Formats: C-alpha cells, structure tokens, sequence
C-alpha cells in the first residue's frame, strides 16, 4: 500500500 | 497534534463544507483527491503511477481546512481510491517529521 | 532530526552495506526499494498497480539505517520507480508528524 506509487 | 504512525494518519478535511477523510502523505508533492464537484476552470494532468499513468483535473486556489489550519492550494481530482494531502497543503499547515 | 517538507523528505539509507536515497512516507504502509542485490532468503509477492501487477521480493526481518537510525522490519524489492521508506519502518525509527 503505497499511494504515490498507485499501489494499494 | 502530533501524530504517531502505528495506524494510517488519516484526518478529517472540510473543503466546500463537506467533510471527508484523507491521508497525510510527506511522500506526495501533490494533493490528489477521489472524484468530487468543485465549482471554476481546471487544467487536466497526467499522474504517474506503476505501469502508467492517471488522468485527474487540476483545480488552483482551493480552500482546505485540516485540523483547525486553513490552507489554499491546488488540487487534483481524479480516481483515486484514497484521498492524499502532499506536501503542497502539509507546508502550510506546519508539517514536519521528527525522529 | 526534524524534516521539513519544503523539499521531498529524501534520506540517506544503508541496507546490505550499499546506501541508497529514499523518500519518507508517511502514507505508505510498506516499504519499497529499487532493484538490488541482498543476501538471504525472501518470499515472493504481486502487486497490482495502474497497467497490471509488478512481481516483487518481500524480505523480512531486515536490518536497515535510516538517516543514521537502525530499524528492522520487511522491506520489498522490486521495479520501483522510487524507494518508498514507509510506516512499517517509520514506527522503527520513532518518527511521528507534527503541526
Ligand atoms: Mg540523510
């Protein structure tokens, strides 16, 4: 889960 | 507040008088919010992610209340599953990491 | 030390003795790191993200410096355009957020 990333 | 980060540090923000939840993330240069109705011009923005990229629409000059600090800044608006306060909105509210 | 957020929190980390730069953020849960050699065992994992999942490797109990703190925690390695320090190692380090 990494927002910036778009990963959730 | 000072805010520990054993759970999210998700708050409440008041933008347009409703009230909504989002994160504060010192990771995001930007403020990215999930699809709502925000009233003038926009300029529309790519945003890079893992494997491509997402349409948002850029709206300057928001009003943002977080925790009793008003902030004024852009925001984009876009399909985003959570709400992020970057780094934009947390400078003028008076964010900083301490270990 | 205290870290403003006038600029990207970009620190200094060391992890299997090779230092690297990566952003502190408080809105990730899990800590993700650009490709690399590491010794030891790790578990393989997906990840979806905008076009399709990346494949990463999920190392646990890993020693790593974080601007000079020692932390142990899990750390994933894969095609990461960015190396993400998230809250699984911030709570390591004792950082909180203040404003
Ligand atoms: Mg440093």
């Amino acid at each position: 889960f990494v927002p910036v990333l778009w990963l959730f | 507040p000072q805010i520990t980060l054993w759970q999210r540090p998700l708050v409440t923000i008041k933008i347009g008088g409703q009230l909504k939840e989002a994160l504060l993330d010192t990771g995001a240069d930007d403020t990215v919010l999930e699809e709502m109705n925000l009233p003038g011009r926009w300029k529309p923005k790519m945003i890079g992610g893992i494997g491509g990229f997402i349409k948002v629409r850029q709206y300057d000059q928001i009003l943002i209340e977080i925790c009793g600090h008003k902030a004024i800044g852009t925001v984009l608006v876009g399909p985003t599953p959570v709400n992020i306060i970057g780094r934009n909105l947390l400078t003028q509210i008076g964010c900083t990491l301490n270990f």
